[PDB]
């Protein structure tokens, strides 16, 4: 965000559910959990430039 | 044909978007436009969606669109503008027919349609996924989860309701 | 991308015509305006379900809640403008000008 | 103290304002 | 001819009138939502299509 | 005097300028130490002092 | 403090302090007619405060020492001089009138001010919506020119739409033969040269015109002189209405709210009265008004804000 | 003393817009 | 641009790495000007209000200043630091990429060949 | 005073511009640089964090 | 932009009846933008009088099109020169008076002579050196 | 007055683009200046021609 | 409205807003935007006149249907990548999809037809809260996005914006609507310097917000909303007219005044880029500006226009209001060039 107060204080308001890898209801499971995963890890620490 | 059925109910969802958008009698284009509501509803209960299906129907078709109805039986334009008093209407109506009618025969013979995106012309029921939800229906977990996880989003939509009201009042005080 | 998709984006883009192309009854608007959030409630919907996006679920009902709320600012607005000048047409609504 | 209309305008196409013109510079319309 | 007629017309006069003659017809408008709405469907319509914005 | 009522800021309000001094005193007793702590923590950190 | 935000906002509201003593009677009539007479009479009797008729100076009243100020520093008209040429070339006779409504105007806030501070009604002259009528008297012979109809008109509704009707007026019926003999009676040369036409066109244009269109909004009691004098046959009739029609017996505290907002900006107040329409009576020129300013700010007390002039003596002006 | 604006400086600035025309006359 | 670089806390007006640089030295040149911003603000505070400028509410001005040299100070400090970050990990980069930045040739001015114009 | 003083206070003057004149050429080689390859302390626009990853097993095998 | 890749595809003076095909049509499409939108802000009352509206706005823009289409292929065909921006200027200057004929005022045609002739160099210029005015985020 | 406002600013009001005021500035305004050009662009492309391939004399031209 | 209902509701509208700048979600993006609208049109609404209705009509309908199209650019982004953080989006529609849609709550294109006409009818006060702090939410999203954007479309959306936004300038007497006319020049300077670099976007944002807030409450002050009724201030009070016209001339952008300062580093950073034909012609522009800011000022206090005799009671009386923060920010907003490095903080 432009004021990232989420990181700051780190109460978690919205990326609970900003992606479908994260905790879900019952521990059941998106359509493209296994994929999306892979490439979350993939793009973490790298920034947006390389990623791409 | 139930092969594609859901082609069915977003055909019907598209001529009555058309209906309202042709800019009708408000209450013709409520009636264009509830029809799309019903038919819209049927999408989403073939996707196993019961559970938004079944409130489009409660809080849109018998919601928003009831007090619709209020103004329109507020606002009484000296005549009735349904279809055949304007002619602009019959042309915006019949025009709204056609490129619809155009692009699934466009779709239907080689499926290579490219309006602004790609898009398939294949039959609706390919996309679904095989799988067992259990004894959980998908759906009602995700809705409950309204008050596990979407607090924030509870107290949002909440302050903004009250806000809602407080608004509408003052509003409509006239000072 | 299957064709039912299609159907609800051109239903939003004639939607979204309908909002843009006017006539001479804003309350006619309005029933695009909502109709245009119709098709961005039922589209949500489809992705959502057909994803498995589970907590995602939220926002159909999240999305509706607020465009119904603007339902309550247009319709007051709505008679507002029916009572200074009684009508709902737009024409007449052009009292500002300079 | 001369205040707007001695001041000199445009040509004077017609002779109204031909003898308004003329009158401007304290002249008749036979020398103007 | 040059210094008061010319050199007063050519340069400052003209970027004056070009000026205030397109400066009147941005500020003439009608205050009428439905061609507002109308120019908004067109810039809606190019842009996104006409221009290879997107592509 | 001159006008019949006592306007409002017709008398000292003391209770607002004496807070005005308060914070001022505060704010600067408080530059000058910041500068100070400022001044040799960085001599320690950057080596020096 | 005053009614500031945060005083509505602790709790300072206005229904609370007013009672059935908190109206805007205004004792009206013609010229000379005694209204001043009898409006006091009502003022003592009811315990309700008294206006005077707002004058060229009445703002001068307002501000400082209360002093009026040179003409030439406040008003540049005099009415004894709209007396000798009601139809002078310098405009006397508009700016008369156009200052007149602007002290009214003041006079109207300043009633409203206390009234809603205090829940003590007030008693004025000639309340601004009845200053018309001497403007269509000034306006029937000629005393001005006819635009300074819809200049004067102009700033009517821009100011006294917000500004809402009296409770009960009071009208003391007075003959112009009456008025007539009077004038006489009371000596200053000045106002023994008024003409009957124009004691005339004040009146019907009082009796067609003021009492009807403007009853429908407030009670309207017709006394002649006899029923003028009788302060206790007045006084009783006075608190014998329900006083319904008009806006007073609609609102809430918000509208006070608002209203003691308006009112107690004393720059608001009279803000429209200097309309930027430009007529040869009132406009002013620069030379001419930039030279007065200093002559008005030279003035002591009046050199900086109320409260920060050293040479009337603001004692601390470091520390205030 | 200096030139200073008057009524005619005064509606050169006064109205609907400094550059009218027909359109703008009403 | 220092928008995501690696360690950047949010809502942190001065990390505390950047205590390591020399703190702005109180009578700093831009500091006094930050001082003269408040002045400026208290003369013309009374001007609106309509006091005697110069000689009007000798606390009001006086917070002026204090308050706009405080809030110059931290100021300059966290704007020191940028510019002390900017040029820290570009030379962390330079080092890290000699590739990209070659020592380019020593050659004095009587071996290049620099044709000359005459003025005529 | 001397001219000794007006030419080391310029010489000081020359090498003061010299090293900032290269400085920001350097630094829009560098921004320029470090913009496209991307490999650079800052220009790192944002990506999504890897902690919020649910690892926990689902109820379906295939995840 | 594939339609005005069409004018730089076709080499300077070279193909002129290509570059003019190309040139109008720029301008065609260019009067059809300007005519669609003075109809939305600026009703045209009746609708047949609208389609003359941009029927004269589309004749214009694409005579200043085809005008300036020839007159810079054929100057570079026959003075074999096509680097010249002259070649542009010209048919700049040509285009302008085009305007002033549709308008029928001297002083228009000249001002747009003189205007559009100078940013027909401009842009040669442009073409030429390199001049990029939407630049790419570079630093 | 009059002959000073007459002569000063009741020109370019009272002024109108004709042939005539068109040709006569064009004539005098352009025309010297491109005139000159002429004559100094070709007296120059003279003047270094001949230093050039060394055909003038500036033995004792020192300070140009 | 009671003051505790306009306190609530400006609370919300800053904190929508607020809610926009701290959002790592899409949906929630939007929740801002539609909550700090949904207690916009009644602040406009505060006055309640006639032409007040028509403003806030009008300013809904252009607002809630970019807020309703921003919809489609979420839903378009999520449908093709399932991502609903804001980041650097992954479809060239819906990045176009968006573009516009943020351009119109800003009103910088066409789009910007809006921005005039609701500032006429509505009060100053109101019209000093749409003009500065109603920009910063659509302007956070930009910033956040701004390295996917499309370089073509989004400096085409700033031309239009400084070159009609500053041509119809010269044609306006209510000041209100030149107001407004200049917030659509300056809404481009600030987008057009977007996709290059953000640092100094911000840097135009706060100090275009100084001058705002100078000039509205300096007209609040003032009392007037026309330029012959702001001529008539002279007389009242020729000090404030003074510090206007160092305003005037500051947000004009002539050195050394503060304006000048993003000016100046704006057409820095697109010569860094390369881009050296687009910073000359909106400087151009830019005189456009400084014309009808001239005419306002001759009008105000350069020259001393003819007043009327009933502003003599305003000499008597005194103003009665506090003017907030009025003394630092014109201050703030003519005399900050020297501090310029200090740009480096908002980095
Ligand atoms: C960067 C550098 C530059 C910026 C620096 C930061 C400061 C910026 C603002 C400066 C001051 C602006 C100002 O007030 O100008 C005068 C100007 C006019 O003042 P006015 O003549 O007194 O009239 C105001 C009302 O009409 C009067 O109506 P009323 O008579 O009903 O009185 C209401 C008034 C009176 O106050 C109250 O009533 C207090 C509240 C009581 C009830 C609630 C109590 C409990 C809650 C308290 C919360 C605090 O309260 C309010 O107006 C509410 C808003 C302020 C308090 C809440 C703030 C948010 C929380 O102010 C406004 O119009 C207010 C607009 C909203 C706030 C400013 C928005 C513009 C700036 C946005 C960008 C900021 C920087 C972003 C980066
Ligand atoms: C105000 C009343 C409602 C908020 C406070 C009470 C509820 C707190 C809550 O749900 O916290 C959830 C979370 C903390 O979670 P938690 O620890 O309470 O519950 C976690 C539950 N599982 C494990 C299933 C995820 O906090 C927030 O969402 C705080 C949001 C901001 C609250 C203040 C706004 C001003
Ligand atoms: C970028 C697009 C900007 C669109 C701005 C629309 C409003 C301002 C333009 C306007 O109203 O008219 C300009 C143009 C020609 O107008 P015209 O037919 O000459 O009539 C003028 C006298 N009424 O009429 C137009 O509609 C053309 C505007 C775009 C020109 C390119
Ligand atoms: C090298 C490749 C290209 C080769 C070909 C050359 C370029 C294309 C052709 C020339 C285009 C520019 C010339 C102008 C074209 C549009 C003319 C037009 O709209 O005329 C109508 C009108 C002017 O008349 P008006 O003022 O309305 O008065 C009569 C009222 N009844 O208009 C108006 O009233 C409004 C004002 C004019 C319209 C706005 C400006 C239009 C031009 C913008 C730049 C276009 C650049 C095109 C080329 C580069 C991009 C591809
Ligand atoms: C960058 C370029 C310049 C930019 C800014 C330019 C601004 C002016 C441009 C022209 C403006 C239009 C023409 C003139 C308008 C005048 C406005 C006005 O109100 O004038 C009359 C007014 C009368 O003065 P008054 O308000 O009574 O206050 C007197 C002092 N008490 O006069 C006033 O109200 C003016 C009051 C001025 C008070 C000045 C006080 C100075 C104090 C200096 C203290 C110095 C301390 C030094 C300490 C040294 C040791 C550290
Ligand atoms: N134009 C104008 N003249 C007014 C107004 N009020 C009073 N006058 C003039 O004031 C003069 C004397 O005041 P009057 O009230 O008429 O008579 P009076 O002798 O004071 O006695 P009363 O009527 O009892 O107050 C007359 O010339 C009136 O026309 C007003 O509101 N407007």
């Amino acid at each position: 965000p432009f004021f990232d107060v989420q990181k700051r204080l780190g109460l978690d308001l919205d990326r609970w559910m900003t992606i479908q890898s994260a905790e879900q209801p019952h521990k059941i499971p998106g359509r493209c959990h296994a994929f999306e995963k892979e490439w979350i890890e993939c793009a973490h620490g790298i920034g947006g430039i390389r990623a791409e | 044909m139930t092969m594609y059925i859901a082609f069915i109910l977003s055909t019907i969802f598209v001529i009555g978007f058309v209906g309202f958008s042709s800019k009708p009698s408000p209450i013709y284009g409520g009636l264009g436009l509830i029809v799309s509501g019903g038919v819209g509803c049927g999408i989403v209960l073939n996707f196993g969606g019961s559970f938004l299906g079944l409130m489009v129907f409660l809080i849109y078709l018998g919601g928003m669109l009831v007090v619709f109805g209020y103004t329109t039986a507020m606002a009484t334009e000296m005549y009735p503008e349904v279809w055949v008093s304007n002619k602009t209407v019959f042309g915006a109506f019949v025009s709204g027919l056609m490129m619809e009618f155009c692009m699934v025969y466009y779709a239907l013979k080689e499926e290579e349609v490219e309006i602004i995106f790609k898009f398939n012309g294949l039959g609706d029921w390919v996309i679904y996924d095989t799988g067992d939800s259990g004894f959980f229906s998908e759906e009602a977990m995700g809705i409950a989860a309204l008050y596990s996880y979407g607090t924030w989003l509870v107290i949002v939509t909440g302050w903004s309701l009250l806000i809602g009201v407080v608004v509408i009042m003052e509003i409509t005080r006239g000072n | 991308m299957p064709l039912v998709y299609m159907n609800i984006i051109m239903a939003f883009a004639i939607a979204l015509a309908g909002l843009l192309m006017y006539r001479s009854h804003l309350m006619s608007s309005l029933l695009c305006l909502e109709g245009m959030m119709l098709s961005l409630f039922i589209m949500s919907t489809l992705i959502i379900l057909n994803t498995h996006f589970t907590l995602a679920n939220m926002m159909p009902i999240i999305l509706l809640v607020f465009a119904a709320c603007e339902a309550a600012l247009g319709l007051s607005l709505l008679v507002m403008v029916s009572n200074t000048y009684g009508t709902d047409y737009v024409q007449n609504l052009n009292l500002l000008q300079c | 103290h001369v205040t707007k209309d001695m001041f000199p305008g445009p040509y004077p196409k017609t002779p109204e304002e031909r003898a308004a013109a003329a009158k401007k510079y304290n002249m008749r319309v036979e020398d103007y | 001819l040059l210094d008061l007629i010319w050199l007063e017309t050519i340069l400052p006069k003209t970027t004056s009138f070009i000026q205030m003659k397109m400066s009147i017809m941005v500020s003439n408008q009608k205050g009428l939502i439905k061609l507002y709405f109308l120019s908004f469907l067109i810039t809606i319509m190019i842009s996104m299509t006409l221009f290879n914005y997107h592509e | 005097k001159f006008y019949i009522r006592e306007p409002p800021h017709g008398s000292p309000d003391w209770l607002k300028v004496g807070l005005t001094l308060g914070t001022s005193v505060f704010l600067w007793i408080y530059l000058i130490k910041q500068h100070k702590e400022d001044v040799l923590e960085y001599k320690r950190r950057n080596g020096l002092e | 403090l005053q009614y500031g935000p945060l005083a509505f906002v602790l709790g300072e509201r206005t229904t609370r302090k007013l009672t059935e003593t908190s109206k805007v009677i205004t004792v009206d009539g013609n010229i000379c007619s005694g209204k001043g007479r009898l409006a006091r009479e009502i003022a003592e009797k009811l315990g309700l405060r008294h206006f005077p008729e707002a004058g060229i100076h009445y703002a001068d009243s307002t501000t400082g020492d209360g002093k009026p100020l040179d003409v030439q520093l406040s008003g540049n008209c005099s009415l004894e001089k709209f007396y000798d040429d009601p139809k002078s070339n310098d405009g006397n006779s508009y700016r008369l009138q156009s200052w007149l409504y602007a002290s009214r105007l003041l006079q109207y806030a300043d009633a409203l001010e206390h009234l809603l501070s205090t829940g003590q009604g007030v008693v004025l002259e000639r309340s601004i919506y009845s200053d018309f009528v001497f403007l269509e008297a000034m306006y029937r012979q000629g005393f001005i020119r006819k635009q300074c109809v819809e200049h004067y008109n102009e700033v009517k509704k821009v100011t006294a739409c917000e500004y809402l009707p009296p409770h009960v007026v009071v009208y003391v019926d007075v003959p112009v033969p009456e008025i007539q003999s009077r004038i006489q009676k009371k000596g200053n040369p000045h106002e023994m040269k008024i003409t009957a036409a124009y004691l005339q066109d004040i009146e019907n244009a009082y009796k067609k015109t003021f009492l009807p269109e403007m009853s429908e909004k407030c009670e309207v009691l017709q006394y002649s002189a006899r029923e003028a004098e009788d302060a206790e046959k007045v006084v009783e009739d006075i608190e014998y209405l329900k006083c319904d029609k008009g806006p007073w017996p609609d609102q809430d505290d918000r509208t006070f709210h608002r209203l003691r907002m308006l009112v107690q900006n004393k720059l608001e107040v009279l803000n429209y009265t200097t309309i930027p329409v430009y007529l040869p009576e009132i406009t002013i020129g620069a030379h001419q008004s930039d030279r007065v300013f200093q002559k008005f700010t030279e003035l002591p007390g009046r050199k900086y804000s109320p409260g920060y002039n050293e040479d009337v003596g603001d004692k601390w002006i470091w520390l205030k | 003393r200096q030139w200073q604006p008057d009524v005619e400086w005064a509606e050169q600035f006064g109205g609907a817009v400094m550059y009218p025309t027909k359109e703008t006359a009403h | 641009m220092m928008s995501g670089r690696p360690g950047r806390v949010p809502l942190q007006f001065l990390p505390n790495e950047a205590r390591s640089l020399p703190p702005p030295k109180l009578t700093d040149p831009r500091l006094v000007y930050m001082g003269f911003l408040g002045y400026c603000s208290g003369l013309i505070d009374n001007a609106i209000r309509r006091r005697p400028v110069v000689s009007a509410g000798l606390h009001r001005q006086l917070l002026y200043v204090t308050s706009f040299v405080f809030f110059g100070y931290y100021l300059l400090k966290r704007q020191d630091y940028m510019y002390a970050l900017r040029d820290h990990d570009m030379f962390a980069y330079v080092k890290s990429h000699p590739e990209d930045f070659p020592e380019k040739d020593k050659k004095t001015y009587g071996e290049i060949l620099e044709e000359f114009h005459p003025v005529r | 005073d001397g001219p000794e003083k007006n030419y080391e206070k310029t010489m000081a003057i020359l090498q003061i511009e010299a090293e900032k004149a290269e400085l920001r050429l350097k630094e829009l080689e560098v921004r320029r640089l470090m913009r496209a390859r991307g490999d650079g302390p800052w220009y790192q626009y944002p990506t999504i964090d890897k902690a919020l990853i649910d690892h926990s097993p689902k109820t379906t095998p295939d995840n | 932009k594939t339609l005005l890749h069409k004018y730089s595809d076709i080499p300077e003076g070279t193909e002129c009846h290509r570059k003019a095909y190309a040139s109008t049509s720029i301008g065609g499409a260019t009067g059809l933008i300007v005519s669609a939108y003075s109809i939305a802000l600026k009703p045209p009352a009746s609708f047949l009088e609208g389609v003359a509206r941009t029927g004269r706005y589309t004749f214009t823009s694409a005579a200043i099109g085809a005008i300036f289409g020839l007159t810079s292929c054929i100057s570079a065909q026959v003075r074999e020169k096509p680097d010249d921006p002259l070649n542009y200027f010209i048919g700049g200057c040509a285009g302008g008076l085009t305007l002033g004929a549709r308008t029928r005022s001297y002083g228009i045609g000249a001002a747009a002579c003189a205007y559009m002739g100078l940013t027909a160099a401009l842009v040669k210029m442009g073409q030429l050196e390199g001049w990029q005015v939407f630049a790419e985020p570079k630093v | 007055i009059r002959w000073t406002y007459a002569r000063s600013a009741n020109i370019y009001p009272n002024f109108r683009p004709t042939p005539k005021t068109s040709l006569l500035g064009a004539l005098f305004g352009i025309g010297p200046l491109f005139f000159w050009y002429y004559v100094f662009k070709t007296d120059r492309d003279k003047k270094e021609k001949l230093i050039q391939e060394g055909k003038l004399d500036q033995t004792f031209n020192i300070s140009y | 409205m009671n003051p505790i209902i306009y306190t609530t509701l400006i609370m919300t509208v800053m904190s929508g807003t607020m809610l926009v700048m701290i959002s790592s979600h899409w949906l929630l993006i939007w929740i801002g935007f539609e909550m700090n609208l949904l207690a916009m049109i009644p602040v406009l609404m505060k006055n309640f006149n006639p032409r007040a209705t028509e403003a806030a009509t009008k300013y809904f309908l252009t607002q809630a249907t970019a807020s309703m199209m921003l919809m489609m650019a979420i839903i378009i982004n999520l449908l093709y990548s399932g991502q609903w953080t804001i980041t650097k989006m992954f479809n060239p529609v819906a990045m176009t999809m968006m573009t516009m849609a943020l351009a119109m709550k800003l009103g910088l294109s066409p789009f910007h037809f809006w921005v005039p006409e609701v500032t006429q009818g509505i009060s100053l006060q109101a019209g000093l809260l749409l003009l500065t702090w109603q920009k910063l939410a659509p302007l956070s999203v930009l910033c956040q996005i701004s390295q996917s954007i499309n370089p073509n479309l989004m400096l085409t959306m700033a031309m239009l914006s400084i070159l009609i936004g500053g041509w119809g300038g010269l044609n306006q007497t209510q000041l209100r609507k030149i107001m407004a006319y200049s917030s659509i020049a300056h809404m481009g300077w600030m987008t057009a310097v977007l996709p290059y670099n953000t640092t100094m976007t911000i840097l135009n944002l706060l100090i275009y917000i100084t001058m705002t807030l100078a000039m509205f409450m300096l007209l609040i002050h003032s009392s007037a909303t026309t330029t012959l009724s702001l001529s008539h201030t002279w007389n009242k009070m020729p000090v404030i007219t003074s510090l206007m016209m160092v305003t005037l001339l500051s947000m004009g952008g002539l050195p050394p005044l503060s304006g000048f300062m993003p000016k100046w580093m704006i057409i820095q950073e697109m010569t860094k880029n390369e881009s050296i034909i687009m910073p000359t012609l909106m400087a151009m522009t830019a005189l456009l500006n400084l014309y009808f800011y001239m005419r306002l000022a001759y009008s105000s206090s350069l020259t001393m226009f003819p007043s009327t005799n009933n502003m003599k009671m305003k000499w008597q009386f005194e103003h009665t209001k506090q003017m907030k923060l009025l003394p630092t920010m014109i201050v703030l907003s003519t005399l900050v060039l020297p501090m310029t490095p200090a740009l480096s903080s908002l980095n």
